[PDB]
């Protein structure tokens, strides 16, 4: 019968780029400034009760 | 060795002897392993552990 395109099994066309859902960034990096540090645990001094 | 002989005494056969000797070949290694943290601790605090 008549010649359908289904007989050719043509490849689909790829379209450039990638579609993505967004991701939330760090809040702590926005709300607390990074202090400079040297490798290892830091220690901080705190008042527990006043006179 | 030399020998002493009379005017028609029979002269003896005497010769050097030799031997070969061969080296061995000996391969030596030293390997020391440490965590990535030891590089950071050393190069921040200037410990001199890696240079040691």
């Amino acid at each position: 019968a008549v010649l359908k395109t289904s007989s050719f099994q043509l490849p689909r066309h790829l379209v450039p780029g990638v579609w993505q859902k967004a991701q939330g960034q760090s809040v702590l990096a926005r709300l607390s400034n990074a202090e400079p540090q040297e490798f290892g645990e830091q220690q901080y001094m705190t008042l527990t009760a006043p006179p | 060795r030399g020998e002493v002989v009379g005017e028609s005494a029979e002269k003896s056969e005497s010769t050097a002897t030799f031997a070969p000797v061969t080296s061995l070949v000996r391969k030596v290694q030293v390997t020391q392993r440490f965590s990535q943290e030891v590089k950071w601790a050393d190069e921040s605090r200037q410990l001199g552990v890696l240079q040691t």
